[PDB]
DNA sequence: TCAATATCCACCTGCAGATTCTACCAAAAGTGTATTTGGAAACTGCTCCATCAAAAGGCATGTTCAGCTGAATTCAGCTGAACATGCCTTTTGATGGAGCAGTTTCCAAATACACTTTTGGTAGAATCTGCAGGTGGATATTGAT
DNA sequence: ATCAATATCCACCTGCAGATTCTACCAAAAGTGTATTTGGAAACTGCTCCATCAAAAGGCATGTTCAGCTGAATTCAGCTGAACATGCCTTTTGATGGAGCAGTTTCCAAATACACTTTTGGTAGAATCTGCAGGTGGATATTGA
């Protein structure tokens, strides 16, 4: 019988195993569950995908090939939802949204 | 000779560093600061060069975040000018102090 | 001094969403620390679901009602359907 | 080695100045600067004492920016980019 | 016929409740509320007392502390009179926005 | 039901907070943030009721909820 | 003979032990890491009640009720520091009115 | 069922005020502190084991910990009755 | 200052809701053994951190100068406090009933384990290339007349 | 409404610092055959969590008056921005020496595993008790005159 890794069992890109070894080594509970580290893996890997394709699209628009830290930035602060998830998050090298008070503005 | 009003080259700064997301603080003089309070903290200690730059982006984060809110309180007291009590205030209400 | 990391999936994935697009090596890691800093609130959140509830196995389920509390929905209810799924897909062996 | 003194001097004028900038500061009152000085120390003192102590906890001589980030999450302020 | 100024039975007031530590709001609109807000996640609930009352103390701990700063706001721009746009600053500063 | 949490109530928080001037307009302000925090808080609190398969919302769902939203609460299990 | 009383702490050294293996927080557990741990939580327990009881006694009380908690908490800056983020139930606040606020 | 710290914590009452009592909700409070500090102390020291690659909590960890988490002068008392239990304790 | 409201403030006082005090059984806690093994100690291979040197110019310093912003004043419209009425909705106090947490009692599905092959990844060489930095007209954007 | 003065753009270029690929192991997933549990599933309680009932009691909802707070409108000393001239000291490059991480091994002191043996901690009544909640009677604190 071949080997058939579990992430494509699960048809995921993610590493099931991997996930599944950090669970049990990570002391977060005595015995894991087969399908706890493909719900995780998928979840870590839908997200990624959100935060990719975002910064993806700000690259795009900033007429670069590659994503970097800023793209990260735009995408995850110009997003309300992946805002809030990383609010109290640092992204190195990110910068800020540019942003400046009406009231600052010649009158 | 010609002379921009003041306030027109504070927002052009503004425009420029918020399109821009390089360290504004200098190398050398920060990773002083960082070795002077260190060492009277333990002597004898070390840095790798990615530490240091690690206190520096939080720092830099840091400062940033605190005056976008320091501003905040300035222009609530229908003032456009930063003052200390401006980050005074935003400090007491992060929590930062009380 | 072999060490792990996620850059391989990151990278799959980057492919399949954009594949025009490549990505920084600061982007990469700062994408490595999203990826196990998540594993890490999920996993926590889990261990202490499990607790409550007097079980000393973490099951798909403390991983799902764990990402229903990390998650601002939308965001929430597309991880849940596509954890439901690949579980599901991987359950049909 | 030398003796290290006054290094918080070496946060200039100008570099408080171009931090408001990004933090979308127009004026700057004249007191500003000092008050900076005092906030950013207290900000790096508290950062270096914890990082300094998983240091010493790791029986080492040298900080690394794991010892940093990992102060840095206990102060709530995580950090991505250094994790390696 | 007497009458105290304005402002001075607000004096009494904060002395008062700031002595004390009973619920300032009426128990039970309370509860028909945190219910109302639970159907919408969950039909058919039941709560024990304490959960009702767990609630109360960390919603109402909560509003008095945001109104400490709200006046801390309202000072801050030369006034005695909170406004929205004082708990508004508040809870951007906070985090909360 | 938000009406219920009514303006002499809403004084008497202000109070404790040592507010002596209270805008007309503080009142609304005031129910709108309280059902926010309120529904956070619940939503959370109702996850880990329907994890443990009752039907009963207990003091802990609250009480871990409340740590969740970084707000513990101390007297009812913790 | 129990490893408390050896210790000379009032606190469950054992059950700090066993709490420490089923908590999921490491694989193996030092022998002395439960007495420490254990002297810790002592130590602050009496010091929270030792400043308790001084706010009843001040408030003509024997018996110490939360408001007490609260004013010995509100009222140390280390404490404070520590419980931050925690809310006393039935606690209520420092009286503490605003100079501007006051009269003339 | 049910186990607090709430008999540990009244001895300690006694011994800092013999003369003082304290309320049921007062006990609770005390009960929900003594566990998240616990709590706090203990991650914080599941962490640091695992930051230098070690199986065991021991007295370092749980130190360290105290020292990360006290504030001031809380910590460096709190470190002084902890080396000093782990003493009147390991003479026999 | 004088006087007249209402407010606070001790001193005592009498029970009722909790507390503290008792009288007992299991389930942790302490034990006597018998094993596992984690990680402190002992090297030592070698990245990396602290230093040194030298040159170059990006930038921090200081000084001038005066635009226009923050701080002081004034003044009065009307919002928000103080109150006496009048009345409705919250209290609260058992009763009774019933949904249902909490406990037991099984155990079949699901995991932890112990080995044995097979890859999927990670660590560098070997290759590739976005884009950082420079230049220059094309276009505003400002600010004086 | 003009335009000089300057700053902001944007496309056009080209090596090379920083990605991408190409190769090789080898640490750890996948494959299977056993030795344990666990987490659910029924069955039953005894809890406590609704539902009513039903008065009384505050505590909330209105409408009145007007005190005094928040703005709007005006001024003006001088604080803080924009520019310039100077020349310091942070940057950049290169190259070492060896401090001190990291990677391996070695193996006892220390922690885990039973199998028991006691002792202590949680329960649910029994035996007191600290303060609440009133009740005056006495100086205060406010506020009008
Ligand atoms: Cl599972
Ligand atoms: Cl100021
Ligand atoms: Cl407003
Ligand atoms: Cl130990
Ligand atoms: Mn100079
Ligand atoms: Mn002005
Ligand atoms: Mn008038
Ligand atoms: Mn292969
Ligand atoms: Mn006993």
């Amino acid at each position: 019988a071949k080997a058939k890794t579990r992430s494509s069992r699960a048809g995921l890109q993610f590493p099931v195993g991997r996930v599944h070894r950090l669970l049990r080594k990570g002391n977060y509970s005595e015995r894991v569950g087969a399908g706890a580290p493909v719900y995780l893996a998928a979840v870590l890997e839908y997200l990624t995908a959100e935060i990719l394709e975002l910064a993806g699209n700000a690259a795009r628009d900033n007429k670069k090939t590659r994503i970097i830290p800023r793209h990260l930035q735009l995408a995850i602060r110009n997003d309300e939802e992946l805002n809030k998830l990383l609010g109290r998050v640092t992204i190195a090298q990110g910068g800020v949204l540019p942003n400046i008070q009406a009231v600052l503005l010649p009158k | 000779p010609h002379r921009y009003r003041p306030g027109t080259v504070a927002l052009r700064e503004i425009r420029r560093y918020q399109k821009s997301t390089e360290l504004l603080i200098r190398k050398l003089p920060f990773q002083r600061l960082v070795r002077e309070i260190a060492q009277d903290f333990k002597t004898d200690l070390r840095f790798q060069s990615s530490a240091v730059m690690a206190l520096q982006e939080a720092c830099e984060a840091y400062l940033v975040g605190l005056f976008e809110d320091t501003n905040l309180c300035a222009i609530h007291a229908k003032r456009v000018t930063i003052m200390p009590k401006d980050i005074q205030l935003a400090r007491r209400i992060r929590g930062e102090r009380a | 001094t072999r060490k792990e990391s996620y850059s391989i999936y990151i990278y799959k994935v980057l492919k399949q969403v954009h594949p025009d697009t490549g990505i920084s090596s600061k982007a990469m890691s700062i994408m490595n620390s999203f990826v196990t800093d998540i594993f890490e609130r999920i996993a926590s959140e889990a261990s202490r679901l499990a607790h409550y509830s007097k079980r000393s196995t973490i099951s798909s389920r403390e991983i799902q009602t764990a990402v229903r509390l990390l998650l601002p929905g939308e965001l929430a209810k597309h991880a849940v359907s596509e954890g439901t799924k690949a579980v599901t897909k991987y359950t049909s062996s | 080695r030398k003796v290290l003194r006054d290094n918080i001097q070496g946060i200039t004028k100008p570099a408080i100045r171009r931090l408001a900038r990004r933090g979308g500061v127009k004026r700057i009152s004249g007191l500003i600067y000092e008050e900076t000085r005092g906030v950013l120390k207290v900000f790096l003192e508290n950062v270096i004492r914890d990082a300094v102590t998983y240091t010493e906890h790791a029986k080492r001589k040298t900080v690394t920016a794991m010892d940093v980030v990992y102060a840095l999450k206990r102060q709530g302020r995580t950090l991505y980019g250094f994790g390696g």
